RNA sequence: AGCCAGGAUGUUGGCUUAGAAGCAGCCAUCAUUUAAAGAAAGCGUAAUAGCUCACUGGUCGAGUCGGCCUGCGCGGAAGA
């Protein structure tokens, strides 16, 4: 009835994209243009992604042949934000990869394919560019086999020359190891004798449905040989939709996007029954929510339905529509979910330019939030600074072309909040005397802050005794020490405190707690200007794991980095390394990690240790502090 | 410690031989199958006894004959 | 290359030349020690 | 007897078991596992004793494991249960940090024969009293 | 505008969106307004009990 | 002068225990096995490893190397 999800796994800029195209070429017309060399049609909808020479997100484009649906994605293989492809694999069952002709399977691309096999769902290779200098007729393909580390054999054989051969082959006699994986294959292996090839294309059929290895591919799609009959593999090999239409209907979002003119469209799949046009539905809100328009995404053009197939896709417009939600309840699905595996890839600053427009580009950023998923920003800084949760290099270039595009802003930073933790240098004395030599308030106290160990954070004695602290007075002293160690004489947090209260005297008639809890701060500052203080720094431990043969290499960073030398191990073909660099200079590592490794490299890392020390001339990040009574008198006292 | 394992008879279990044979090598499906069907065979050349004696009960356990030498 | 007044021999693999009157120092190791002049 | 291709001579004191910031990334720099420096280091440690920095033959194969044989700690780590002092030089002829005698060095010397190659023990004597002359330390002969 | 933030505590930062109610406060002059708590961007006040109606607290699911 | 050879166990040595492991800096600058080998002139290491030279065999078979003094020359040497 429906047709099977295609997936377009163009691994490290395979162009796979393109061969959609050609495949929407080959599936048409009667009326089409059939595509042209770059951008091109091919659904790349939105601007700034074919002038940017690639698809800043993936598309959709309604397709047939073979009597049958064939819907199909591309290509965000592309850097890069790749998690949205991720989110792909929600989207659809079928896969594609695209196999580069340079030294097998790309090694980017590889992350996708065993994210595929994360995915518990069926793929198929493909030999793109056959016709091209330096292509792998006979070693590519021994790369994807060593890399592809399964039983994946190629069902046609062709090497050129202007050659094309598809269906020719193929794998007479040592083909058929699938089949031997099987009982029932190994069966009939065990009984002999030659057999037709269907035979064990059902057994092929049984561990295709599997996945237990990739259905083999060949031949580019810009010398127009072999683009078709794949398709048709694509077509034939692809799993039934699961059609039924014996409800209830149930489903969920698998992406959405904010058309200029949309001016937003919730794309979802009818994961069951199937949705009356202008009818209510369910929600994950718990809420009610019409159907009030809906339409498949031709690649041609867009075009409206009166109602959904059952396991169709289809973009919906709606007035709320959170990503992942249920459209029945509810759909039952279990798959392994990441996001490049990264909290944040190098968090970087935004602040927007001119006075008042900024505050418009905050609700820019708010419309990047309603795009892709992953993705995450807030205004941790007391100034209220960006900080995106966004990473890698083309990704940013991504979004601030689209800051240049559907809105009117930009920013330039990357630099952040330097974190820093200031600590008292060493124990003294201090008071801020009696009675009113003096400065209201009358009470007063003598605090004396001392030396502390790295990260024992704050800490406090009530020395004093009662009732001189008071039941609730001395609490205000401490709440007012906690006021001081909101910012130090350097503007730095305080750290690694030790106050040692002391001498308390107080007058009972013209005593407050306020009075006092004001005066605590002034001890605070003033057992400050004593102490020297000293500058204290992040220094988070960051794992990393690379090819061993590129692991001397990665020691010659090691000079170039503050991170000591750690403890490492071998992992097979890998290598690891437990670093322990600070978090300042951490930033620059991933780009590191991306050099030396030529795009093979990974890391990973977490914030530890607050003691570290840094240089050089304790710089120090404003400031503190205003909005709160007594600051004149503390400017008062510095003279 | 230089013993080798010659495949005479895969006896009634070409199956469970068949696999032995790509399990003691690797070679491709048809390959193993070609081999044992080539029989007799050599399934491998000066290896350790310890290892000639596990494919051995290997092959025994599934009733085939093996040679020794 | 560096064409300076004085030519001393930087590395050991250093040769002096006369080549076309002009002395020069090439070094079989080392392409940076090649020199002109002097 | 295969040449150099992984057999280094490092380690701290042989009662320290699976280092790692002493040794660590070293010993487990190649292949071999981080765990074969404590399950076997110590297996012929006991013997004798421990906390000693004894050096043992690290030939790395492809076989996971490696063959090894032990040889004979430092006659410089020697010299601090055996001399007295734990220190040694900074201030070699500056100044006598320690003095021991050829009647007790002597003694030890042939001890280590096993390791040392000489065509009779005088010549390891001189030797390894000479490496006790370079820490500062005058032999009382 | 210049509308008072009432409640203990509150999540408005530099921009954020909130809604406004008349009403002064008689002890800040220039200041009308005050702010809908619960409502909008605006979250409620905190572990609030009595007179939640206001503050926009949501009664206890415990 | 060229030519395959050789150019060692502790030296992870004490040192400010983060390393200095012939070679950042220290001082010492061992002595053996020996045709020879500085506990090392340079290179290469987080530090090792590693690659060289000192030195010495043999192959080889006649003059050759480094200063001093001076003579005459070359470079340094681009204008309307």
């Amino acid at each position: 009835m429906k047709i099977i999800n295609i997936g377009v796994l163009a691994h490290v800029d395979a162009g796979k994209t393109t061969l959609t195209e050609s495949l929407l070429y080959n599936s048409g017309a009667i009326t089409e243009l059939g595509s042209v060399d770059k951008g091109t049609t091919r659904t790349d909808n939105t601007l700034l992604e074919r002038q940017r020479g690639i698809t800043i997100q993936t598309g959709i484009t309604s397709f047939q042949w073979e009597n049958t649906k064939v819907n199909i994605i591309d290509t965000p293989g592309h850097m890069d934000f790749l998690a949205e492809v991720y989110r792909s694999l929600s989207v659809l069952d079928g896969a594609i990869l695209l196999i580069s002709a340079k030294d097998g399977v790309q090694a980017q691309t590889r992350i996708l394919f065993h994210a595929l096999r994360k995915m518990g769902i069926p793929t198929i290779f493909f030999i793109n560019k056959i016709d091209q200098n330096g292509i792998d007729l006979s070693t590519v393909y021994q790369d994807i086999k060593e890399k592809l580390s399964a039983e994946i054999v190629i069902k046609q054989k062709v090497e050129l020359y202007p050659n094309v051969c598809v269906t020719n082959f193929t794998e007479s006699e040592q083909w058929d190891t699938v089949i031997e994986g099987n009982d029932d294959l190994l069966e009939k292996y065990m009984s002999g004798k030659s057999l037709e090839a269907l035979e064990l294309e059902q057994e092929e059929s049984i561990r295709f449905q599997n996945c237990s290895l990739f259905p083999l591919y060949h031949g580019s799609a810009k010398s127009n040989i072999g683009i078709d009959n794949l398709i048709e593999v694509i077509t034939n090999k692809f799993y039934s939709s699961t059609h039924r239409g014996p409800s209830e209907l149930c489903g969920n979002v698998f992406k959405i996007e904010y058309t200029k003119k949309r001016q937003r469209l919730a794309y979802i799949r009818l994961y069951s029954g199937v949705l009356h046009l202008r009818d209510s539905v369910r929600v994950s809100e718990k809420e009610k929510i019409k159907v009030t328009e809906m339409y498949t995404s031709i690649n041609g053009e867009l075009c409206k339905i009166d109602r959904a197939y059952s396991g169709e896709i289809v973009i919906l417009q709606n007035e709320f529509l959170k990503l992942n939600s249920v459209l029945g309840d509810t759909k039952l699905l279990p798959q392994r979910k990441k996001i490049e595996n990264p909290h944040p890839l190098l968090q970087t600053t935004v602040e927007p330019s001119k006075p008042e427009q900024r505050e418009m580009l905050l609700d820019a950023l708010l419309e990047i939030s309603d795009s892709d998923p992953l993705l995450r920003y807030y205004v941790d800084s007391t100034t209220h600074e960006i900080i995106l949760s966004f990473l890698g290099k083309v990704q940013m270039e991504v979004i601030s072309a689209l800051l240049q595009e559907k809105y009117h802003v930009e920013i330039e930073i990357t630099e952040p909040t330097v974190i820093y933790m200031e600590r008292p240098l060493k124990n003294a004395e201090y008071t801020i005397h009696i009675e009113v030599p003096p400065n209201p308030f009358w009470a007063s106290i003598g605090l004396s802050v001392s030396p502390l160990p790295l990260g024992s954070g704050m800490q406090y004695e009530s020395s004093v005794s009662l009732g001189y602290l008071n039941q609730s007075f001395q609490n205000a002293v401490m709440e007012g020490i906690r006021y001081g160690c909101e910012q130090g004489l350097y503007g730095w947090n305080v750290t690694d405190c030790k106050i040692c209260f002391k001498y308390g005297l107080y007058y009972s008639p013209v005593s407050t707690p306020a009075d006092f809890r004001m005066l605590a701060p002034i001890v605070l500052e003033q057992v400050l200007k004593k102490a020297g203080t000293e500058l204290l720094e992040p220094y988070l431990s960051f794992k990393i794991y690379a090819p061993q043969e590129y692991l001397s290499r990665a020691y010659n960073d090691a000079p170039k980095y503050c991170a000591n030398i750690v403890d490492t191990q071998l992992k097979n073909n890998e290598v690891i390394l437990s670093g322990e660099i600070p978090a300042r200079c951490i930033q620059e590592y991933r780009s590191d990690l991306t050099f030396f490794t030529n795009g093979r490299s990974v890391c990973l890392t977490e914030l530890k240790g607050y003691h570290v020390t840094t240089g050089e001339p304790v710089c120090q990040p404003r400031r503190p502090n205003s909005r709160i009574d007594k600051v004149r008198y503390m400017f008062n006292k510095i003279t | 410690t230089e013993f080798d394992v010659i495949l005479k008879a895969a006896g009634a279990n070409k199956v469970a031989v068949i696999k032995a044979v790509r399990g003691a090598t690797g070679l491709g499906l048809k390959e193993a199958k070609d081999l044992v069907e080539s029989a007799p065979a050599a399934l491998k050349e000066g290896v350790s006894k310890d290892d000639a004696e596990a494919l051995k009960k290997a092959l025994e356990e599934a009733g085939a004959e093996v040679e020794v030498k | 290359m560096k064409v300076r007044a004085s030519v001393k021999k930087l590395c050991r693999n250093c040769k002096i030349v006369k080549r076309d009157g002009v002395i020069r120092v090439i070094c079989s190791a080392e392409p940076k020690h090649k020199q002109r002049q002097g | 007897a295969k040449k150099v291709q992984a057999y280094v001579k490092l380690q701290v004191a042989a009662g320290m078991a699976n280092p790692s910031p002493p040794v660590g990334p070293a010993l487990g720099q190649q292949g071999v596992n981080i765990m074969e420096f404590c399950k076997a280091f110590n297996a012929k440690t006991d013997s004798i004793e421990k906390g000693l920095p004894i050096p043992v033959v690290i030939t790395v194969y492809a076989d996971r494991s490696f063959t090894f044989v032990t040889k004979t700690p430092p006659a410089a780590v020697l010299l601090k249960k055996a001399a007295g002092i734990k220190s040694g030089s900074g201030k070699p002829n500056k100044d006598k940090v320690g003095k021991i005698s050829r009647a007790q060095l002597q003694e030890i010397a042939q001890t280590k024969a096993a390791d040392m190659t000489g065509a009779d023990i005088e010549a390891m004597t001189r030797s390894i009293e000479g490496t006790a002359r370079s820490m500062g330390l005058v032999v009382e002969d | 505008v210049t509308s008072y933030i009432g409640g203990e505590g509150h999540n408005l930062q530099e921009h954020s969106v909130i809604l406004i109610r008349g009403g002064r406060v008689k002890d800040l002059p220039g200041v009308r307004y005050h702010t809908v708590r619960g409502a909008l961007d605006c979250s409620g006040v905190k572990d609030r009990k009595q007179a939640r109606s206001k503050y926009g607290v949501k009664r206890p699911k415990a």
